[PDB]
């Protein structure tokens, strides 16, 4: 079982499987070695990232019905930037 | 006549629609000459039997953003002809939307379209939130990837 | 030419006005999608199928034109625009089972305005 | 069926998926596996209170109403050191700026 480590702007660490983390075409790009450093993105965004990787390979061609991904206002603009800069 | 679009058919076909988002959908129907047709609008966790037509063409959406919606797993809903007397079911749900779009709906809901350009974020970004869901872009991209098969 | 007697015109009229204002169980007025057809810009396909397109508002303008010359052309008319409204839309359709119950009430109401 | 879980001790946040019929224990063996700590070098936590290896994930509260892909349930951990354990400590993430005035 392949897991990769995430290292937020704050030093947080993020153990996720690899093929969670292959979600975000930068990521799999870097890894293309099983830490990333992210000396942009903070660890209240990166946490919420990592939730968005699990949601995907979760629901992604499934057959239980889906539900929305949650995102609070004050994250909202910090999270799109992430997501714009991880292609994800 | 455009490759999407409904067949006059004239033979009767009993669906169920079925809202199973959290969102207030809009049944969109696409005519005989493949021009989009707002239906009355189905509030979550709402079913309706209703009555169409055998080669008909249907498309989901959000109401009042016009984010696409998928029906049995996929983008285009077309009713065959009941075996038996059996209705065809059309379950309706929230696709698996990418991070950037999911974060453009959220801001979007929040933002006037005046005030994008006033968000302290990367300039690309402004055009990404001011590109709206759009029923016409969709059909345009689906009718690509028909003529493409 | 001729205008109609009045107690006529006062029939004709009185048993359309039923069947206009006929609201089933449910409290819904049946006739609202018969009143007035849609264009032929709008639905040509209705045109294509339909020779001797009819609605509500045609036929209550043929009673104030003095048209119908008996209780009979009034019912020809009647039961020509619910066999428009089933050759177009077929069974299983709303529709098509409103344009039914329309005309029973056509017959029920000129059978009472006829007693 | 499954549960959607975030292990975390000070700066470290292990992302994992479980069943809510396995125990505490095979879940101390995913760790195990990640971070090189035998299960006798580890205390997991719901909520400030101490789980039993013995127990089911779901025996614990982590169901598939609690602990989903988009919002996971958080498990505390506390490690091991010279046979005696540390205090539960876990680092708060960061905090989002004020809400933008065109946003509200
Ligand atoms: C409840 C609910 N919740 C969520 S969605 C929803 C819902 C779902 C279905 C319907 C009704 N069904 C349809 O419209 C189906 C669907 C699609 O296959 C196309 N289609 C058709 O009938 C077409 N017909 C055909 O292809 C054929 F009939 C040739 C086979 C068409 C559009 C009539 C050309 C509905 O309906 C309520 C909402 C709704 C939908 C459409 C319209 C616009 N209409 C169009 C024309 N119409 C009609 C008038 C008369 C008529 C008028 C005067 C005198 C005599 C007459 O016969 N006759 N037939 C008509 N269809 C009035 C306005 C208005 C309201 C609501």
């Amino acid at each position: 079982m392949m897991y990769v480590k995430l290292i937020s702007s704050d030093g947080h660490e993020f153990i996720v499987k690899r093929e969670h983390a292959l979600t975000s075409g930068t990521i799999k790009a870097m890894l293309s070695t099983n830490e990333v450093n992210f000396r942009e993105i903070p660890s209240h965004v990166l946490s919420k990232v990592c939730m968005y990787f699990t949601y995907k390979v979760r629901y992604t061609n499934s057959s239980t019905e889906i539900p929305e991904f949650p995102i609070a206002p004050e994250i909202a603009l910090e999270l799109l930037m992430a997501a714009n800069f991880l292609d994800c | 006549r455009p490759v999407l679009r409904s067949v006059n058919s004239r033979e009767p076909s009993q669906v169920i629609f079925c809202n199973r988002s959290p969102r207030v959908v809009l049944p969109v129907w696409l005519n005989f000459d493949g021009e989009p047709q707002p239906y009355p609008t189905l509030p979550p966790g709402t079913g309706r039997r209703i009555h169409s037509y055998r080669g008909h063409l249907w498309l989901f959406r959000d109401a009042g953003t016009h984010d696409g919606l998928l029906v049995n797993q996929t983008e285009l809903f077309v009713p065959s002809l009941n075996v038996d007397g059996q209705p065809i079911f059309a379950n309706i749900t929230l696709p698996v939307y990418t991070l950037k779009e999911r974060c453009l709906q959220v801001v979007r809901s929040l933002v006037k379209p005046e005030n994008y350009r006033r968000l302290d974020i990367v300039r690309s970004l402004y055009e990404d939130l001011e590109d709206h869901p759009n029923v016409q872009k969709d059909l345009e991209r689906l009718t690509q990837e028909r003529i493409a098969h | 030419l001729s205008p109609n007697p009045p107690k006529l015109t006062k029939q004709m009229n009185a048993i359309i006005d039923t069947v206009i204002n006929y609201k089933d169980s449910s409290g819904r007025q049946l006739s609202e999608v018969f009143i007035q057809l849609p264009s032929r810009k709008e639905l040509p396909e209705y045109y294509e199928l339909i020779r001797k397109p009819v609605d509500f508002k045609k036929i209550k303008e043929r009673i104030r034109n003095h048209k119908y010359r008996s209780l009979g052309d009034l019912e020809k008319d009647v039961m020509l625009l619910c066999h428009n409204a089933q050759t177009f839309n077929l069974e299983g359709s709303q529709i098509y089972e409103d344009s039914i119950v329309l005309q029973s009430v056509f017959k029920s109401a000129r059978q009472k305005i006829a007693k | 069926m499954d549960v959607f879980l975030m292990i975390r001790r000070h700066k470290t946040t292990i992302f994992t998926d479980a069943k809510e019929s396995s125990t505490v224990f095979e879940l101390k063996r995913i760790v195990e596996g990640i971070l090189k700590r035998p299960p006798d070098e580890q205390r997991l936590y719901k909520d400030d209170q101490l789980l039993d290896d013995g127990k089911t994930l779901g025996e614990c509260g982590f169901t598939s109403q609690t602990a989903r892909p988009q919002a996971p349930a958080t498990v505390g951990l506390a490690f091991r050191a010279d046979d005696t354990f540390e205090a539960l400590c876990i680092e708060p993430f960061s905090s989002p700026p004020e809400l933008p005035d065109v946003m509200k």
